[PDB]
């Protein structure tokens, strides 16, 4: 089961902003400023940009 | 749904389409194909080879 999408349709379910990705939580988009990579290397973290589920790399 | 992937609610690779009457198999069904017919004086619906959606109505 995926809560937020109906897989028949391959559409989000009603309420749902997002299905997945490092900035979705129980189908919800997470707050921008939400730390969303402890970056591994060098470089800096990312974070979530509050309007999408995905997790940009920092400018 | 072979279509869709229930984790992302995107369609799968190769898919063209999750459902609809010009939906067969995830692909879109040939242009020209009759998906309704007229219920009144009106010409039959077809698909457009291009959406997995049937028309349902002539502009």
């Amino acid at each position: 089961a995926n809560p937020c999408c109906d897989a028949a349709t391959c559409k989000l379910t009603t309420g749902s902003q997002c299905a997945d990705g490092l900035c979705c939580d129980q189908c919800k988009f997470m707050k921008e400023g939400t730390v969303c990579r402890r970056a591994r290397g060098d470089d800096l973290d990312d974070y979530c940009n509050g309007i999408s589920a995905g997790c940009p790399r920092n400018p | 749904n072979p279509c869709c992937d229930a984790a992302t609610c995107k369609l799968t690779p190769g898919s063209q389409c999750a459902e609809g009457l010009c939906c067969d198999q995830c692909k879109f069904i040939k242009a020209g194909k009759i998906c309704r017919r007229a219920r009144g004086d009106n010409p039959d619906y077809r698909c457009t080879g291009q959406s997995g959606d049937c028309p349902r109505k002539h502009f």
